[PDB]
């Protein structure tokens, strides 16, 4: 029916949609070597939207793998589900940007996007009713900073009315790989507030703390990071794959988030979420989900909606539950903490529910609030750019490459009038 | 990806004999040249089951040279790669750069521009030298120059042996700095310091050594390098390539000299008896009993630093580690740098040789940081230099070769605006 | 604003008319795509491949082919008043341009009449139809009026609110 | 001998500098003509079709 095609870019990109391909496919049954083995009817009647029958049960992923480094690539034909993706969708340079968002946006880009968008326009085509895009990168790289923002701009131009997801992990002071990551981050934010439909925030120092406190972990890599975010994303589209009481698209969700056209950036948070320890000590209800979601330290952002109040908010619940249940939760959680919800819009949280739960658990649920409190990422990062560019520090790389000047001063300003009118709207 | 790696000079091609020993000895390969595809970066194959790698030995003076022709890996080095000269420039920056250079770099070029043609995705050139001496010196220079103007986008990783402050062997070695560095300043895109007395206070303390040649030296240096191009042979959690470090580390294009240093360099009974992680070896990478080059990083300011991480390493604890040194208030970054890293891990251990002095360790660190430090020792060798200059003490040499007056008045006033230039920007 | 427009039809009536039989060409009532190319010969303006289909097919909407002197008046009323219509205005321009001749060159000053009689406007939305100054005179044809009004009326479609939208500050 | 060679290598080196490329340039500036006349023709055929 309505389709989505998978867009990642980077080897953050790369990575965490590897995670979510495998946890997908064993969702709908489909075994590594691309074959149907699901027993339910409910599992196939929905895989139009995610996947494409080749040739006697072959079901492949509708994705597109896109960066500038070979390392990536090979490591995600090398583990499993690995063999599942077309190998013509990996579109692919060879020299790379090396955490410069010029070389990713302005040299190597205009080299790579071009045949990204043979691939994407094919990938569009291939289906009848696109429901939107869904592009995974981080924001402090260059390869998924520079090359996914220029090819969700020239997205926009071509197929404008149709929706647009952009699952984006950013920086942070504390969790510091780069050290140009003030100067990706805001010329990154620069296009996507004028691009992108909506925006998802993501950061690492969140993950880091889910996986200390609440999962209790010892030793969490990478993979468990990518797992943690592959369940919210497979959690805003489960209600496209499976019926329930009340469905909420991706068009139904942002029109109803979303109150203004430029305040387009979210925090998420995922439940239910526990250690072994305690997995067997819980219950399983709405309310017990409820308050582990709208939990502060369970949002999967490093910013704090109790600092600010909430504009709106939306939950996605699944599993078989009573809707009573879940209206009157979210009545309740509105009046007790009456202060933290924004005053001239009310019944500020839109809520749905699905009947088909995650494989391995009895009720799940998914939280999308916007927040005000947003506001202070921005700042966090904007300080620590101006205070680099008022010497003009590592700028040789970007004025020689062909940024100006004012390229640095508009994203300043747009900066600024950002969290100016994000100030306003509280 | 490609990288090749040139050696110029008596210091020069000693290194790359532990390099390329290391080398051989981690990819499993006998010094004879068959295995008993990660090695594509080094070694080119010949397609008889053979590999070749990539890699120039030059100088001016024959004798450290041959033995190389005839050692164990007689047969490992293609021999057109093993260039040699006739006669020694002699501790003589201008014979090296004006009378016997001339005729010797050229063959050198023609020759490195086939191992570039063999090659297809070349990702640079990395050049090892010692400033100290006429050949690494001189013709060095000379050769970056051309080297310069024919690519000029390709990265040249200048691994360097500077004079140390007190430890010399020459005594026209300053002229040979100044007039050296005149060049390296602005053709070396990316230009890393090894000093010699601290690589021997490393072997004495921490290897405990007391007894060291050139041999545990030049070990060590390989090691540093075997660190820094794991992360473009082998995959791991978080890898870096060699266009990196050019942009995330060097503010200014001028300001490019970095302190090196790595860790653990522990004997092999230390290890026995004591614990690896990587919060302790995120600490030893930064204090001065464990760097390369005599300067001391606690009178300067960092501008960015950068972190290899090798071995049994998780993301989590070098966040968690590079963190713990932020909060810390002995070593301060520069008001202009908010973040000062650039942080790295790779999933492969470092491989030991039988016959060296190194351990089997479970995880290293290779540090490399920027910082005006840097600016003292550079000051330092002003005041030795400029002692002798005045009076014309062995000028005569220089200039009976072909030079003048004037390109040491014109060298030394460039290398002292660069001591204005670290001033201004550590303000 | 009704007595301008009233007061004007009374008198562009006769003009009509005579505009009318003008542009037949064959002594009938009925004008064919052959007579309007000669119409834009006489302006001196030159036609498109299928600029002449578009005219005829656009005004024509009570039978199919040739058009007649009564779709020609049900053309000019519907577009007199269409003003906030969208609507077409392919052929009407033409004629507009014929009846506002008497020089046989084109119209100078007049422009103000006929901007006048649809709105008071401005004197800078005059600046925008053309280039015409209050002082200065110019000399016009065929080819500067229906290109110009062609464009003015593309320029105005285009515009519509999407995020394009202003609402007052908080 | 030597002054043979070097004469030889200042030839190689004149024969290898880049040379405009005239019957190319041309070409690309006509393609982006091209380019602008139909995105031109294409906002009226949208114009048309509102
Ligand atoms: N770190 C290190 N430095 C060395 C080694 N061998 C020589 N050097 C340094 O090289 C400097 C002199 O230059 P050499 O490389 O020996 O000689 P050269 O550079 O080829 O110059 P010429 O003697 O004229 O040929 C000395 O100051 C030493 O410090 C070595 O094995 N390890
Ligand atoms: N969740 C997650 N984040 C990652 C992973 N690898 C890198 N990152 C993040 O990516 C940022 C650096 O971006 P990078 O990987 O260089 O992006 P790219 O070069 O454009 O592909 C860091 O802030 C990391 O937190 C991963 O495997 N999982």
């Amino acid at each position: 029916m309505r389709e989505i095609v998978h867009i990642q870019g980077g080897q953050c990109g790369n990575q965490i949609g590897a995670k979510f391909w495998e946890v997908v496919s064993d969702e709908h049954g489909i075994d590594p070597t691309g074959t149907y083995h699901g027993d339910s009817d409910l599992q196939l009647e929905r895989i139009n939207v995610y996947f494409n029958e080749a040739t006697g049960g072959r079901y492949v992923p509708r994705a597109i793998l896109m960066d500038l480094e070979p390392g990536t690539m090979d490591s995600v034909r090398s583990g499993p589900y690995g063999q599942i993706f077309r190998p013509d969708n990996f579109v692919f340079g060879q020299t790379g940007a090396g955490n410069n968002w010029a070389k990713g946006h302005y040299t190597e880009g205009a080299e790579l996007i071009d045949s990204v968008l043979d691939v994407v326009r094919k990938e569009a085509e291939s289906c009848d009713c696109l429901q939107g895009f869904q592009v995974c990168h981080s924001l402090g790289g260059g390869t998924g900073s520079g090359m996914g923002t220029l090819l969700i701009s020239k997205i926009r131009e071509e197929y404008p009315d149709r929706m647009m997801l952009t699952f984006s992990v950013v920086p942070s002071p504390k969790v510091s790989d780069t050290v140009v990551e003030p100067y990706n981050a805001t010329l990154s934010v620069h296009q996507l507030v004028e691009n992108a439909d909506e925006c998802m925030v993501l950061d690492n120092e969140a993950l880091y703390d889910i996986c200390f406190r609440t999962l209790k972990l010892t030793t969490p890599t990478f993979g468990d990071l990518n797992h943690l975010i592959s369940a919210v994303m497979s959690g805003i589209t489960c209600c496209l794959r499976f019926p329930g009481q009340l469905n909420a698209d991706l068009r139904k969700l942002a029109v109803n988030l979303i109150p203004f056209p430029r305040l387009h950036f979210f925090m998420v948070g995922f439940t239910p979420l526990t250690s072994r320890g305690s997995q067997q000590y819980r219950a399983l209800t709405v309310p017990e989900l409820t308050q582990q979601m709208w939990d502060a330290k369970n949002m999967m952002c490093a910013a704090d909606p109790r600092h600010g109040r909430y504009l709106t908010a939306s939950a996605l619940f699944r599993g078989r539950m009573s809707t009573k249940e879940v209206d009157e939760q979210m009545l309740n959680v509105q009046n007790k903490n009456s202060s933290y919800f924004v005053e001239w819009i009310p019944n500020n949280v839109k809520s749905s529910v699905c009947d088909i739960p995650p494989k391995g658990l009895k009720m799940s649920a998914t939280f999308i609030g916007n927040s005000t409190a947003i506001q202070e990422m921005f700042k966090r990062v904007s300080e620590q750019f101006t205070a680099m560019f008022r010497r003009k520090a590592f700028l040789h790389w970007y004025t020689g490459e062909g940024m100006d000047e004012m390229e640095f001063t508009e994203a300043e300003s747009n900066m600024n009038d950002l969290v100016s009118e994000y100030q306003q709207y509280q | 990806r490609e990288v090749i790696s040139i050696h110029i000079g008596q210091a020069g091609i000693q290194v790359g004999n532990a390099c390329w020993e290391l080398y051989c000895l981690e990819h499993g390969i006998q010094p004879d040249g068959q295995m008993p595809d990660a090695f594509n970066t080094f070694f080119s194959e010949t397609g008889a089951g053979k590999h070749v790698p990539r890699c120039i030995f030059l100088d001016l003076e024959p004798t450290v040279v041959d033995e190389v022709r005839t050692g164990t890996y007689r047969q490992l080095f293609h021999p057109e790669q093993l260039i040699s000269g006739k006669e020694d420039a002699a501790n003589n920056f201008a014979r090296g750069h004006y009378t016997i250079g001339k005729e010797i770099v050229d063959l050198a070029l023609d020759r490195i521009r086939k191992l570039a043609d063999n090659c297809t995705g070349l990702q640079g050139f990395l050049v090892f030298n010692a400033v100290g001496g006429g050949t690494g010196s001189g013709l060095g220079s000379l050769l970056l120059e051309r080297l310069s103007v024919d690519y000029g986008k390709k990265s040249k990783l200048g691994f360097t042996v500077y004079p140390s402050p007190q430890v010399s062997t020459a005594v026209v070695e300053p002229y040979n700095s100044v007039l050296s560095t005149h060049s390296l300043l602005e053709h070396t895109d990316v230009a890393v310091m090894l000093d010699n007395e601290a690589i021997y206070d490393i072997c004495r303390r921490s290897l405990d050594i007391e007894r060291p040649t050139y041999t545990n030296l030049n070990r060590l240096i390989a090691q540093v390098i075997s660190s820094l191009t794991a992360s473009l042979r082998f995959d791991g959690a978080l890898n870096v390539d060699i266009t990196e470090f050019q942009t995330n580390l060097v503010p200014y294009p001028r300001i490019h000299f970095m302190l090196s240093s790595y860790a653990p360099i522990i004997s092999a009974e230390k290890a026995y008896h004591e614990q690896l992680s990587v919060a302790e070896i995120t600490n030893a990478a930064f204090e001065p009993a464990s760097m390369m080059v005599k300067c001391d990083p606690r009178h300067g300011k960092y501008m960015a630093c950068c972190l290899m991480y090798r071995g049994d390493v998780v993301p989590k604890d070098v966040n968690a580690s590079v963190a713990t040194i932020k909060t810390k208030r002995t070593i301060q970054f520069v008001d202009w740098c908010p973040t000062g890293f650039k942080c790295g891990i790779n999933y492969q251990p470092p491989t030991v040789v039988p016959g060296g002095d190194l351990a089997k360790v479970q995880r290293a660190v290779c540090m490399i940081s920027n910082s005006t430090a840097i600016g003292e020792i550079f000051s330092r060798l002003d005041h030795k230099f400029d002692l002798m200059y005045a009076k014309r003490a062995f000028v005569h040499w220089y200039v009976g070769e072909g030079m003048e007056e004037g390109e040491f008045s014109e060298a030394r006033e460039d290398l002292a605006a660069l001591e204005k230039d670290f001033e201004e920007v550590g303000a | 604003a009704a007595a301008r427009e009233r007061y004007a039809r009374k008198n562009e009536q006769n003009e009509l008319e005579r505009a009318f039989n003008t542009i037949d060409s064959k002594g009938d009532k009925k004008i064919d795509a052959e007579e309007l190319t000669e119409l834009f010969l006489r302006l001196g303006h030159k036609p498109k491949r299928g600029e002449v289909e578009d005219m005829i097919w656009e005004v024509d909407e009570d039978c199919d082919g040739c058009i007649s002197l009564l779709e020609f008046q049900t053309l000019y009323t519907r577009c007199r008043d269409d003003k906030t219509g969208y609507e077409p205005r392919g052929l009407f321009n033409v004629v507009e341009f014929v009846m506002n001749d008497k020089n046989n060159q084109g119209f100078i000053t007049l422009e103000e009449a006929m901007q006048i009689m649809y709105l008071r406007y401005g004197r800078a939305e005059l600046d925008m139809q053309l280039e015409q100054v209050f002082g200065t005179a110019d000399l016009n044809s065929g080819k500067i009026l229906t290109l110009t009004e062609f464009l003015h009326c593309l320029h105005t479609n285009q515009v519509k609110q999407l995020l394009n939208r202003v609402t007052a500050k908080t | 001998n030597v002054l043979n060679k070097q004469r030889d290598d200042t030839t190689d080196a004149s024969r290898l500098t880049p040379g405009e490329l005239s019957e190319e340039q041309a070409y690309i500036q006509q393609l982006q003509d091209e380019m602008k006349q139909i995105d031109e023709e294409l906002v009226e055929a949208e114009a048309k079709n509102r």
